[PDB]
């Protein structure tokens, strides 16, 4: 699917950000996961070959349901696109986490599946409230004291955090990505430190608001799949 | 053909000796339970029935049940339909009406 | 000489031992249970509620392929492991006076078959056979109650129900299995800390300690927590 | 409909003057991230 | 004159019926998209009695890329450049089922980094 | 085998739940377009899930895979509330079938979901292209034309039973009755992949 | 008669107890539907557990057999009030050597699966007031044909004019 020719000059390596593929964890049983995993791996095999992906659970997809997330590797591909990950190491896909440093020689920007600030934004709120333009500015806060979002953080049984690995960490990037919105929201604030772009990508059934992101001008763009 | 009466049948069946209105016994649906037998119960016999129709004892005629107690004999054409009531428009409909309630 | 609630079967082993659905009145519906008197001590809940279920099944529809399978059902949640664990709690007047309700809960078994009716710590944090057990005293004490109360009666053998069930992509089945206890472990502690709401003022964040520190000896959601977190261990 | 008449308008692009059996490849990208550090988000080895 | 695509279109439309999407189409040809476009509005142009007809994907974009379902409407795509017909569909409902397919013939756009056996 | 019994199951749960759907003897907003009901569906099938239904259709299509060799064609009888008098008789088959055959060879997953996914979606458009009106009043029931069979004599002859397996099987043969044995009939486009040999057609009034 | 004598003497008196079952001439909780089945039936089979009642039934249908030789068109019709006109006309048309035993006790289940098709898909108009009667040839009748018996030697027309 053409603009003729202009759209895939943009476009660059497949960046999705959780919610791999959504289901609920008390209605599931193992061949309707792997229903929905190997239809994930006919999309991901399919567009393969087109553009390289970069791959993170956390939210809803299998995931230990924490910042700190280890990426389930060898589960969400057939056998035709599980030899892949054998065959190259990191380069067409790897498995990295609900946070991520995608480094673009020092274009640092971060992920987040979306939950970290979901949970703020709808679930646990009863105060603090004066709804895109408001949920825009949530993850604005939690990038800016770099703090403790969630209720249940960093969940681990051993070494869940040994003084070098917040979950949402003290380096910080030049945008961040959050997902799971109702609405597409991009500004961009300058701070002392940087500039940081803000990215809230709409969850998929939400009209998905499907987002460029940045690396020319610092400049993102939004396209309509609904 | 004059028949018998009217609500006095459970006066009558009181009158024999029957219950008045029978209350039922609790039976297996299930029949690989009972361990198989209606002889499996304590010191005095219960004989545990089962609504399901493999242990059913056929429906008496005069005093004699019957069966064919012969060969059942293979057809070449033949249509055979299923005899379970299906679950109608109206129950599906009205339990999609129970899910917002 | 009123009417009072008269019931439609009724379990009729001794003296004061009712147990039948009661209702005063024929506009009613969904006739109540009566549990007054009656013979079914310590009284240990799940005997308790194993009894209240199958008189409920057994008199609501009198049949008994779902006693059955109820039952069956039950000695899977005691076999292979699907255990409350509020289930067996036991407690001797070793210490009116209540030094009393003691930790001593025997669901636990035993790994070597070691140590003589010594199943004592309620939160002993190891693995699955010492936590469920099926072969042992109580798998009588527990087929015993249905026994003597009902089935003597009706003459079926829940102890040959007993004897019928005692002899009779992994990876990603570990995982999801895994997500399951995950997502369950995350609701108890939802509950947890909805609980222990009413001793912060709002606050949410610290909400998560003093749920884990927790101590009943009778909740029901905190011994599922305790195995969770038996669990994660592994 | 006119929707097939506008491609029926829309003859210059034959086909978009690709060699189609050539792919041209678009991106020189860098991923410094993806080998040269360790990622404090992901789990322990030893954990693991 | 390239009817060697249209009787291969013919046998899945008709001698079974699984819809084409896109993918049945760069298999058999490797042509272009736009040659495609080309090629699917000719089956539309050389239509004899159509069980149902196909709805196009909208090649003005106007910051949208919609499906279209309101046929006679113009759904924010009002100064229309042009559309990409595909999606030819027998059933009441568009969708395939999804399939891996040969593609290093058929991959328009490469890898940035290609894959290695290694 | 033991695959290919699965492979027609869940191909007689599309087929079966399918026509449930386009017959609207069933809300159509209790279905839902879906991939599991309790297997792997080819195709995106409409099913409502009601599990007292669900039950009673893989009950059926258990009770239909019983026998496996006597049956050489599945149906399914449409009769109004109005009469007794079939509505439509939708064509199944299982001939040539492998499990009577019991040949190992051959799998062909993708081959034989694909040929399965071509006669789902023939069933869609011959389901969408007959008109809707009268869409409430109809019904369902089953009816099997099958080549020898007769099992219902099992329940009698005084036979002591004590295994869950044949108290199935019982129940197999206690649920099919033979029947006393047109007007327009319609071509459907059938699975033509090796093994299942499923040569399916539609019957009108 | 010649050997459909026996399995047409059952069918008629289940035939009868579902009657009285499914359109409660009696009280419909009056019954056991339990433990009894007729033929090799999935459904209940309500007899009347009357023992006076079973052998009323008993006679009725044992003498309407032995008249079957020379039988008229065969009804049952419920009545309480005015509405003259059969209720159930399951017609015994007699015919007449054909050695049908097996496939006609099978027929005999397709006649009775039609007769509860009529009869748990049928409204309910009033409870416990209308008394059967068996006739041999409310506010508005319908007409309704069940199956037929070209299997058996005997063919049977089992009509039901409802109402
Ligand atoms: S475990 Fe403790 S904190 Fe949690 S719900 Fe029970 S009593 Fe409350």
């Amino acid at each position: 699917i053409n603009n003729k020719i202009d759209d895939i000059s943009l476009i660059g390596r497949l960046l999705i950000c959780g919610n791999s593929v959504d289901f609920d964890i008390k209605s599931v049983n193992k061949d309707e996961l792997m229903i929905s995993l190997t239809e994930f791996s006919k999309f991901l095999h399919n567009i393969l070959p087109s553009i390289s992906v970069d791959i993170m659970p956390g939210t809803n997809d299998p995931s230990d349901k924490s910042l700190p997330q280890q990426p389930f590797h060898k589960s969400l591909f057939d056998k035709s696109l599980e030899s892949y990950f054998n065959g190259s190491n990191k380069e067409i896909l790897n498995l990295v986490t609900n946070p991520y440093e995608f480094s673009y020689n020092g274009v640092d920007v971060l992920a987040v599946s979306g939950k970290n600030i979901n949970d703020i934004c709808k679930y646990v709120i009863p105060s603090n409230d004066n709804d895109i333009e408001h949920r825009l500015d949530l993850m604005e806060c939690t990038m800016k004291w770099q703090n403790i979002a969630p209720t249940a953080p960093d969940t681990l049984w051993c070494y869940p955090y040994t003084d070098k690995d917040p979950f949402v960490l003290d380096k910080w990037p030049h945008v961040y990505i959050v997902a799971n919105q109702p609405y597409f929201g991009t500004r961009v604030v300058e701070i002392g430190g940087k500039n940081i772009k803000i990215i809230s990508v709409p969850e998929f059934s939400s009209t998905g608001m499907i987002i460029l992101l940045d690396l020319e001008t610092l400049e993102a763009e939004t396209v309509k799949i609904d | 053909e004059p028949p018998f009466g009217y609500q006095d049948i459970l006066n009558k069946l009181e009158d024999e000796g029957f219950p008045k209105i029978d209350y039922k016994d609790p039976f297996f649906s299930n029949p690989v339970d009972l361990e198989n037998k209606p002889y499996a119960y304590a010191g005095k016999r219960f004989e545990i029935s089962s609504t399901h129709v493999s242990t059913r004892i056929p429906v008496q005629f005069g005093g004699e049940t019957v069966s064919v107690y012969n060969k059942p004999t293979f057809d070449m054409f033949s249509s055979w339909k299923y005899a379970l009531k299906p679950p109608t428009y109206d129950a599906v409909q009205k339990w999609y009406n129970k899910v917002p309630s | 000489l009123k009417f009072e609630k008269v019931y439609h079967p009724s379990i009729l082993i001794s003296k004061k031992r009712y147990v039948g659905f009661s209702y005063e009145s024929p506009s009613q519906t969904l006739p109540i249970f009566d549990a007054k008197g009656i013979e079914t001590r310590d009284g240990i809940p799940a005997q308790q509620k194993i009894i209240e279920k199958c008189i409920r099944l057994l008199f609501q529809t009198k049949d008994l392929s779902k006693i059955k399978k109820y039952l069956q059902n039950e000695f899977f949640k005691i076999q292979i492991g699907k255990v409350s664990a509020q289930d067996f709690c036991f407690a001797k007047e070793v210490k009116p006076q209540y030094k009393e309700r003691i930790p001593y809960l025997v669901v636990k078994g035993k790994q070597g078959q070691l140590l003589r009716e010594r199943c004592v710590s309620p939160e002993e944090f190891l693995e699955g056979e010492n936590l469920e057990l099926d072969s042992e005293y109580y798998i009588n004490k527990i087929l015993i109650p249905p026994l003597d109360r009902l089935f003597n009666l009706i003459g079926i053998n829940v102890g040959n129900w007993a004897q019928e069930i005692v002899k009779s992509t992994t990876t990603l089945s570990f995982l999801i299995k895994k997500l399951k206890r995950q997502k369950e472990y995350q609701t108890l502690k939802t509950v947890c800390r909805t609980c222990s709401y009413r001793y912060t003022s709002d606050a949410g964040i610290e909400n998560d300690h003093i749920a884990s520190k927790c101590n009943s000896y009778d909740c029901p959601v905190f011994y599922s927590r305790v195995k969770a977190e038996r669990y994660l261990r592994d | 409909h006119m929707d097939a008449l506008l491609t029926k308008f829309n003859e210059d692009r034959s086909l978009q003057d690709e060699n189609l059996s050539q792919p041209r490849t678009r991106v020189r990208i860098v991923d410094d991230n993806l080998y040269n550090k360790s990622n404090p988000f992901q789990l322990c080895y030893k954990k693991r | 004159m390239d009817q060697k695509a249209s009787y291969f279109i013919n046998e899945k439309l008709f001698t079974e019926v699984k819809p084409v999407l896109f993918t049945d189409l760069i298999h058999h040809l490797k042509i272009g998209p736009s040659m495609a476009k080309k090629l699917m509005f000719d089956y539309y142009k050389q239509t004899t009695n159509a069980k149902y007809n196909c709805v196009v994907i909208c090649c003005y974009k106007d910051q949208t890329i919609k499906i279209i379902h309101d046929l006679s409407n113009i759904p924010q795509q009002d100064s229309i450049i042009d559309c990409f017909i595909y999606a030819f569909n027998p059933m009441d409902s568009f969708i395939p089922y999804y399939d891996i397919i040969d593609q290093k013939d058929c991959l328009t756009i490469k890898n940035s980094y290609e894959l290695k056996v290694s | 085998n033991r695959w290919v019994e699965k492979w027609l199951r869940v191909y007689l749960k599309c087929y079966i739940n399918l026509i449930l759907f386009y017959r609207n003897v069933y809300p159509p907003q209790s279905f839902d377009y879906t991939t599991y009901q309790s297997f792997n569906l080819p195709q995106f099938v409409p099913i409502n899930r009601h599990p007292a239904l669900i039950d009673y259709i893989e009950e059926l299509i258990l009770d239909v895979l019983s026998k496996l060799t006597h049956v050489y064609r599945f149906s399914i009888c449409i009769i109004n509330k109005k009469n007794d008098l079939c509505i439509e008789k939708y064509v199944l088959d299982f001939s040539e079938l492998q499990h009577v055959d019991k040949d190992d060879q051959i799998i062909t997953e993708t081959e034989v979901f694909d040929e399965f996914r071509s006669s789902l979606n023939s069933l869609i458009m011959h389901l969408e292209k007959l008109p809707k009106v009268n869409d409430d009043t109809i019904t369902f029931e089953a009816v099997i034309n099958a080549i020898e069979l007769e099992l219902g004599h099992k329940l009698d002859r005084n036979r002591r039973v004590d295994s869950l397996e044949e108290k199935a099987e019982i129940e197999r043969d206690s649920n099919w009755v033979k029947c006393q044995e047109k007007i327009k009939l319609t071509s459907l486009v059938g699975s033509d992949v090796g093994p299942l040999i499923i040569h399916q057609f539609s019957e009108k009034l």
